[PDB]
RNA sequence: AAGAAAUUCGUACAUCUAGGAGCUAUAGAACUAGUACCGCAAGGGAAAGAUGAAAGACUAAUUAAAAGUAAGAACAAGCAAAGAUUAAACCUUGUACCUUUUGCAUAAUGAACUAACUAGAAAACUUCUAACUAAAAGAAUUACAGCUAGAAACCCCGAAACCAAAC
RNA sequence: AACGAGCUUGGUGAUAGCUGGUUACCCAAAAAAUGAAUUUAAGUUCAAUUUUAAACUUGCUAAAAAAACAAAAUCAAAAA
RNA sequence: UCGGAGAAAAUCCUCCGAAUGAUUAUAACCUAGACUUACAAGUCAAAGUAAAAAUAUCUUUGACCCAGAUA
């Protein structure tokens, strides 16, 4: 194997930038706020997995269910093929019956 | 078929000449056995393997003290060929609480109660 | 609780293409027999350079889960006790300050032996005094939050906690309500007999 | 590994014990971090055991250097000129004391 | 069976099990005897009586039937006038 | 280019070892090198010999 | 390639450092070097037991040479020294033969002396008293 | 608490000092080392090792166990059977003793649900609560309780102490509203009418001995006395009782709540109830 | 194997163009390019680059460092080493690796060598750790000590084929 | 430019009970290749073994008479 | 596929039969404890109750689904 002959530039991390300093604030919005909002409503991400979790087959089906009708042809064809592959893997293949 | 063997009783009935040869009185029989394993139980049937562990003779050339009673003797007869049986002898008597820590078992089969590691003088 | 706070928001955007999603790869490269080569059916299989990834990250993935409401409330009580018993908690009547200079606030923290970082809590965002708002705005390690914003993770990140007296009453009421309560018949945002 | 390595004969530095016994270890250096988890055990060694070791061995000069440090390190120098260095990173007090005695012997 | 269904992502019950076996809440499974309705004209009276009975299933059979059905079939059902009311519980079972 | 600062740091120590072998440094007296106190060393000299 | 091993250089040097004194591609090519190093280590471990036995064979040969100079076979030298309650081991007997020839001649005379007493004793039938050097110092 | 005194001595708690509870995490094993690598736990090469063994319940080609057993209607019609949550007098006394159920006012399914004494699942085919005789010997409360089913012994305990018990029918739509009234109010619909029992349950709820809500009141005195003679207690004249007005209270067969008629709209936001004035609607609701 | 609906719930961050416990030249797009090249055609389809502030300062350096060679061919004897030894070789000990074959290798496959890349993935039950407890759960679920949350799991490459539409 | 049926793309990561491969250390335990069914004998499911955890109590070797046989194993009082 | 018999608990070891009928005093229901047995299937049976006023006597096999016939 070959190794770097020089040290890379040192990594400088600001631990007190606004994002790091205020991380976690309002995670108790419900219990401390009379439950008007659930903490999951603060999660930013893809529309089909905000406040939700699942295995890859579940995620693929959930994305199709949410935004399947707004997807590009290449993407939708690839997503549909992924569902059929995962369907056959989880329901027919594995050590444990 | 290899099977467990029953020895005819005559084998264990001694002769008058035997007592002279081995120097044991048919009366006042010895009380405790000194038994050592001198052969391996590998290549021997499993029943012989079992008794050797029951009798404590797992390590070779390490003596075990056993009762000279018929039930124990029955087990010893099963493995008679893999062991050496020597009568335990007490020249100076049984060890007491005072002498329990000063004993030594000699190769002769005698349990001395005083072991000095000094010339007899 | 602190691990929940970090891991329930997390969504990873790492992805790799499987053999099915890399460009090309349809035709069989060469015949099975009479070649002297290893058998292959596609130039995009994982064994090839430029091929698909066998078990790589798949799409956007979420780590969402929820700790029980009593557990998360219990964590805040433990955190508040830890700050008090370790002499990191300072109860204040009000956050009013004589001057808006951020230097004054930093100097006061040194004088009173506060930590390098301080977390300040006020009852509500709307009524927080102007002077403290200006002072904390420019201070990286002095952070001002309202009472509804209090959390275990921020308390661990900041060395000392400053609570106003009204906030303490606010905090006690909400946390002690969690024990001695029923299970919910329906979400608490809906009207109840005795719950605000 | 015997034929892949060097060997020597049994020996002593200067006929160490014929007339009088001389301790070959002559200098020990201990580098610490004032505030670093990995140097905790070494810090406890300095608080409790370093002073006793120095008194028991008055012919060894012991240098304790607290400074910003990532890994605590012990350097041992002998009269024959040999130098041995030991990483003490996150070792308990007893292990460091046990190791320090080995260097002296 | 289906471990992760396409639409809901759930386990699916094998309905042929639900159509042949009864689960008591304690964990036991009931069944009929194979052939109890077949060729009764040539079976002995004692044989017919044995066939008519409801019979329990073994530990392995119970384990298999548990895998082939979902949790909905393992719940407590409070049916008024249930004829199996007493058999959903075990009494004086030391083991 | 593999991720990591640590492997680069390790190989720097390997480079130093090779450099010393090829062009060994000119020997320097222990007084110049760090961790030296003359007064303490002189006393230890006497204590070492039990004199 | 989110996670790639970055230390493979030192893992490779672990094997190759042991192979540098081999000849051929064994000494520098890891795939070949690793196989050779594993055989060298197995040989070293088994040679540790064999070394002890070979040294004893060397001592017995050297003792036979020394004893034959005085006219004694190896069994006669060893057993009759044992019968005199002398418990010198074979390793030490070689050191005396090479470096203390006058002492070793005394041992040969003692061994031959005890051997002759044994010959007379067997013909004695037990009526004859025991030999001067054939007496055993008892312990208790 | 000496443990809190220990915290005083120790260093600050922080994100760098955190540790999970001991044994809370098992180790995940990857097939990389020799122990769990190599064949990786799958055994020698075969159908199972390649991951393609037959489905659960397949027995290698012989007719499987779950298929050779005859079909029999154990679970026929299971989803259409009605289920009644059992409430014992022992549990009822426990709730009354701890103040979770108020004996001064009449007790209906809403009060039992509000006090968490019973948990109702209409979606899982619950039709209400049945009184269960267990705890009858030690029941010493005077109560007015409405249940869907009741047993002879349970009714005896209620009446002997001076209380009143009636059996009333609620339909699946009515049951959900009764169990959770407030969520219904937020919908903004008017209160619906209560449907009469199915033809199967009409005999039960029109029988005096069951204290049916549709049963003839004139036949109650005979039925109440009969239990007294059978179970060896003296029937108490409840008219003299001061709380007779509360004890005698009963809902109309088409009413879900005590003081709210069908068709009204509950404006919780403004603390008002709106009543329809259209005649045709009033005929619909009054029916 | 497939699989509803009735019926309940949902104002979704809203504001302005943001974000990454995503990749960093065999990775990430096939892409420096649908190019070069290959095919009559449909179609298939690559590879690679690295000075400094300044080149209007002669284009930078940095590295016992891969295999391969050279500097420096060899010297009775043997899986090439190990024990050793004053001594490199001599003496002594020693039937290459992986995979399989019955647990057997003088069998039979696979490997010229170096570098990089290249294959175990899911929570029904069970176990461990906690919250609260005849109740648990942030609505719909389970409950005759349960219920809730966490942690804990089940690979890769390879046919002859079959079908649809183009050429 | 290798037609018992062209070529290209796509279905497609076709399928393969078949061949090959399946990447750190340490500690511990360990079957057997037996019986049964199978378009099953190049595979699978169950028994049997093995194993981890837990509960509480006898187990292993031996074992008189004595029956069962016909005129060395099955059974297993006491003990050891 | 199963049953009977020798070897004697092996065999491509050697024989006979069965996919039965006859015979009738018509031979219920319910229920301890056991046999046999991978599963499935197959055996024996006290007590209690009920018909009558001795059992049936000779000595076997086909599951599930799905179709029939009836009260
Ligand atoms: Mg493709
Ligand atoms: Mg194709
Ligand atoms: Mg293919
Ligand atoms: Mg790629
Ligand atoms: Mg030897
Ligand atoms: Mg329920
Ligand atoms: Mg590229
Ligand atoms: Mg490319
Ligand atoms: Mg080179
Ligand atoms: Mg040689
Ligand atoms: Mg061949
Ligand atoms: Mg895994
Ligand atoms: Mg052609
Ligand atoms: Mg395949
Ligand atoms: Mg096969
Ligand atoms: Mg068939
Ligand atoms: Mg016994
Ligand atoms: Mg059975
Ligand atoms: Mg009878």
């Amino acid at each position: 194997a070959f190794v770097r002959l020089t040290l890379p530039p040192p990594k400088v991390v600001d631990r007190w930038n606004e994002k790091r300093a205020l991380f976690g604030v309002y995670d108790n919005i419900g219990i401390l706020g009379n439950f008007e909002k659930h903490p999951k409503e603060l999660i930013k991400g893809p529309v089909w997995l905000r406040g939700w979790r699942g295995n890859e087959l579940q995620r693929c089906v959930r994305k199709k269910k949410f935004v399947g009708n707004r997807m590009f042809i290449e993407d939708l064809h690839n997503l549909n093929k992924r569902i059929s592959y995962l369907y056959k893997h989880f329901n027919r293949h594995g050590k444990y019956r | 078929k290899f099977t467990k063997s029953r020895i005819p009783d005559k084998v264990f009935q001694p002769k008058p000449e035997d007592h002279e040869k081995y120097g044991g009185d048919p009366q006042n029989p010895h009380k405790l056995h000194i038994v050592t394993r001198i052969r391996s139980t590998k290549r021997r049937p499993y029943w012989e393997k079992d008794t050797i562990k029951m009798l404590g003779l797992q390590k070779a050339h390490s003596p075990q003290i056993h009762k000279n009673i018929p039930s124990v003797n029955a087990k010893l007869k099963v493995v008679k060929h893999l062991i050496r049986i020597q009568p335990l002898k007490l020249p100076q008597g049984l060890p007491t609480e005072e002498t329990m820590s000063s004993t030594c078992l000699k190769s002769t089969g005698e349990l001395v109660v005083q072991w000095h590691l000094k010339p007899v003088e | 609780v602190a691990i929940w706070q970090r891991n329930f928001r997390r969504i990873s955007y790492a992805n790799t293409k499987t053999r099915a999603e890399v460009s090309g790869g349809g035709r069989k490269p060469w015949q099975q027999k009479g070649s002297g080569r290893a058998r292959h059916g596609s130039i995009r299989s994982p064994l090839w350079r430029g091929g698909g990834v066998a078990h790589g990250p798949r799409g956007p993935t979420s780590y969402y889960y929820m700790l029980p409401m009593k557990v998360r409330a219990l964590g805040l009580k433990v955190a508040l006790t830890v700050k008090l018993m370790q002499d990191d908690l300072h109860i204040v009547d009000s956050l009013e300050l004589p001057t808006a200079d951020p230097q004054y606030l930093t100097e006061l923290a040194q004088y009173r032996h506060w930590g390098s970082s301080v977390l300040l809590v006020d009852l509500t965002h709307e009524e927080m005094p102007k002077n403290v708002v200006a002072a904390t705005s420019g201070l990286n390690s002095f952070n001002l939050i309202p009472a509804v914003g209090l959390n275990v993770y921020s308390m661990l990140k900041h060395q000392t906690l400053v609570l106003t007296l009204p906030s303490v009453a606010f905090l006690e009421d909400k946390l002690l309500w969690q024990d001695s309560r029923y299970t919910p018949l329906y979400p608490f945002r809906l009207p109840y007999s005795d719950f605000p | 590994t015997g034929r892949g390595t060097s060997s020597r004969f049994l020996t002593s530095v200067l006929h160490n014990g014929l007339g009088r016994y001389v301790q070959q270890l002559q200098r020990l250096s201990l580098s610490l971090s004032r505030d670093a988890p990995s140097s905790r055990g070494a810090r406890e060694f300095v608080e409790r055991e370093v002073t006793d070791f120095a008194r028991r061995n008055p012919g060894v000069v012991v240098y304790v250097n607290p400074r910003p440090c990532a890994m605590p390190r012990i350097v041992a120098e002998y009269l024959n000129g040999a130098v041995r260095e030991e990483n003490v990173n996150s070792k308990s007090v007893e292990e460091i004391k046990s190791l320090v005695q080995k260097l002296a012997d | 069976l289906t471990y992760c269904s396409t639409r809901k992502g759930k386990r699916k019950t094998v309905k042929s099990v639900v159509h042949r076996f009864l689960r008591l809440h304690s964990g036991l499974w009931l069944r009929r005897k194979a052939g109890y309705k077949k060729k009764l004209w040539k079976k002995s009276t004692a044989r017919k009586k044995r066939l008519r009975e409801f019979v329990f299933c073994s530990k392995t059979q119970s384990k298999l039937l548990d895998k082939m059905t979902t949790s909905f079939w393992k719940r407590r059902n409070w049916y008024a006038g249930d004829p199996y009311q007493m058999y959903h519980d075990r009494t004086n079972l030391r083991v | 280019v593999k991720k990591g600062f640590r492997a680069a740091f390790r190989f720097q120590k390997e480079l130093e070892r090779w450099r010393l072998l090829r062009c060994p440094p000119p020997p320097v007296r222990r007084s110049e090198k760090p961790n030296w106190d003359y007064h303490a060393e002189v006393q230890a000299f006497g204590s070492r010999l039990q004199e | 390639l989110r996670n790639r091993l970055t230390d493979r250089y030192w893992r490779v040097q672990e094997v190759l450092k042991h192979a540098q004194h081999f000849r051929g591609r064994k000494n520098r090519c890891y795939r070949l070097a690793v196989r050779a190093v594993t055989r060298a280590f197995v040989k070293c471990t088994k040679a540790r037991r064999l070394k002890k036995r070979n040294l004893r064979t060397l001592w017995i040969n050297r003792i036979t040479a020394a004893s034959q100079e005085h006219g004694l076979k190896y069994p006669a030298f060893i057993v009759n020294l044992i019968k005199c309650q002398v418990e010198l081991n074979r390793k030490v007997l070689v050191d005396l033969a090479i470096y203390e020839p006058k002492t070793f001649k005394s041992l040969a005379a003692l061994a031959k002396r005890r051997q002759q007493e044994g010959f007379a004793a067997a013909l004695g039938d037990g009526k004859e008293p025991e030999g001067i050097f054939s007496r055993v110092v008892q312990y208790h | 608490g000496t443990s809190l005194d220990l915290l005083r001595s120790l260093p600050r708690v922080s994100l760098a000092n955190l540790k999970p509870s001991p044994n809370s995490r098992k180790r995940e094993r990857r097939p990389r080392d020799r122990r769990r690598g190599r064949k990786c736990g799958r055994g020698h090469k075969g159908e199972r090792q390649r991951g393609t063994r037959p489905r659960l319940g397949f027995e290698g080609g012989q007719t499987p166990f779950y298929i050779r057993i005859p079909k029999y209607g154990f679970n026929e019609g299971h989803s259409f059977r009605h289920q009644y949550q059992p409430l014992s007098l022992r549990r009822l006394q426990y709730l009354i003793d701890l103040g979770r159920v108020d004996p001064t006012q009449p007790i209906d399914l809403t009060q039992l649900v509000n006090g968490r004494g019973v948990t109702i699942q209409p979606l899982k085919r619950d039709y209400g609560v049945q009184l269960v005789e267990e705890g009858a010997d030690t029941f010493q409360a005077k109560i007015n309780i409405e249940v869907q089913l009741a047993s002879e012994l349970a009714i005896a305990a209620i009446e002997k102490n001076g209380g009143v018990v009636t059996t009333a029918f609620y339909d699946p739509r009515s049951l959900e509203i009764l169990c959770k009234p407030i969520p219904f109010f937020l919908r903004g619909q008017p209160i619906p009418k209560r449907m009469l029992p199915p033809e199967s349950l009409v005999p039960y709820y029109t029988d005096a001995k069951n204290r049916g809500y549709l049963a003839d009141p004139a036949k109650f005195p005979e039925a109440r006395l009969e239990l007294a003679m059978k179970f060896g207690y003296v029937l108490p004249d409840i008219t003299k009782d001061e709380l007779f007005r509360m004890l005698s209270a009963r809902k109309d067969p088409r009413q879900i709540f005590f003081g709210l008629a069908p068709g009204w709209v509950v404006n919780m936001a403004d603390k008002k109830i709106l009543k329809p004035t259209d005649e045709n609607l009033l005929k619909y609701y009054s029916s």
